[PDB]
């Protein structure tokens, strides 16, 4: 119902199937003690004390979905 | 903390489905409401000192669900959620043509396969208009600021 | 929105509930901390899967 | 990085996939990641090369 603004030619450039330089993995775990990955509760705070909750959470040390952005060619400039 | 408001076409024709246990097609295959936070609904109808709001064609709805698989032989329902919209209204337009319209979209073989289908019928308009107002009202999701 | 390009470890967090789209970030609210505090709610139409 | 969302999957006419019917959720940083734009739209591709 709105605008949008339209650049330039619709002439996309080659795209390419090439991950092989893609899958070399990361020993990157989370940590519960150190408290990664938990969503802050929405609708009270507390102080000095322990909560039970419920609530959408991931599990520990998950393998997780790594990914990189990868450049393009460029040859020179 | 929030209040969340939906509005609708609601004649009163149907106004017996307004019950929470409510298991009819308006229930199964529409919308169910909140069952751990208190709602109202709303009947009302256009004033005549009024022209502020439109007035649609013909109220439409469906009354259908099955997602039949590539097998032909496997058939499973929807169960619609609170404030939720199943994959059957992903194809089914925003109207219904007329009674007993048949829409049908073919289906992955990741999320089941075979051609989802659905079934709408129709409800004309009386001499006014009436529209349905659900309100849920919520405590602990935000700032008591309203 | 706007946010400031910095160094420090950043995280974000998606979920979809009856209210709506709900992000989450930790830079508007703790940048040498951490935590998923609401700073995005789209009124969305629809459950995304 | 850049996320979008629908509850719908097809594939495409040549064999390969990632089709999503009638309107889609797209998230997308940009100025080098310094504007945080996000729409709930009907995207349309085009026949070119
Ligand atoms: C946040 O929450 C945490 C845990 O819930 C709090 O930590 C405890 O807080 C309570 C409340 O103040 C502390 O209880 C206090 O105990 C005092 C005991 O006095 C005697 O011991 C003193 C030395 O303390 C050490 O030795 C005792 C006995 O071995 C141990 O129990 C202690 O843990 C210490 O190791 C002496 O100096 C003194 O002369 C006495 O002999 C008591 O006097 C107080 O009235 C109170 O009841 C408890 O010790 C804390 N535990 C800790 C620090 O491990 C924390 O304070 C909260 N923070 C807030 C509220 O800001
Ligand atoms: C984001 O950037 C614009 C333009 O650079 C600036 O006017 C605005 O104040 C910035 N946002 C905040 C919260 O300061």
């Amino acid at each position: 119902v709105d605008v949008g603004p339209d650049s330039v030619k619709s002439a996309c450039i080659e795209v390419d199937i090439q991950q092989t330089f893609f899958d070399k993995t990361w020993p990157r775990p989370i940590d519960v003690s150190k408290a990664d990955g938990i969503i802050y509760p929405q609708g009270r705070t507390y102080s000095n004390i322990t909560i039970t909750y419920q609530g959408l959470f991931p599990y520990q040390g998950d393998h997780g979905d790594m990914y990189v952005y990868s450049a393009g060619h460029a040859t020179g400039t | 903390s929030s209040l969340i408001l939906d509005y609708f076409s609601y004649p009163l024709s149907m106004k017996s489905d307004l019950s929470v246990s409510s298991a009819g097609p308006i229930s199964q295959f529409n919308y169910k409401q909140s069952f751990s936070n208190p709602t109202c609904l709303i009947l009302a109808t256009v004033p005549h000192n009024l022209t502020t709001i439109t007035k649609p064609l013909k109220y439409s709805y469906i009354n259908k669900c099955s997602r039949l698989l590539s097998d032909d032989r496997t058939e499973v329902p929807q169960l619609v959620n609170a404030n939720q919209y199943s994959p059957c209204v992903s194809i089914v337009p925003s109207t219904v043509w007329e009674d007993g319209d048949y829409y049908r979209k073919q289906l992955s073989p990741l999320e089941g396969g075979g051609w989802l289908v659905a079934s709408g019928s129709t409800v004309a308009m009386t001499e006014q208009l009436q529209m349905g107002f659900g309100i849920t009202v919520q405590y602990g999701t935000d700032t008591n600021s309203v | 929105y706007n946010i400031t390009e910095d160094e420090i470890l950043e995280w974000f967090g998606i979920t979809q509930t009856a209210q709506g789209v709900h992000l989450f970030s930790s830079r508007y609210v703790d940048l040498y901390g951490g935590n998923m505090f609401q700073f995005a709610t789209l009124p969305v139409y629809d459950t995304i899967k | 990085p850049a996320f979008m969302l629908g509850s719908s999957v097809g594939n495409f006419s040549d064999g390969k996939m990632g089709r999503f019917f009638n309107h889609t959720l797209v998230l997308l940083p940009d100025g080098c990641g310094t504007l945080l734009r996000a729409f709930y739209c009907i995207l349309e591709p085009r026949s070119g090369n």
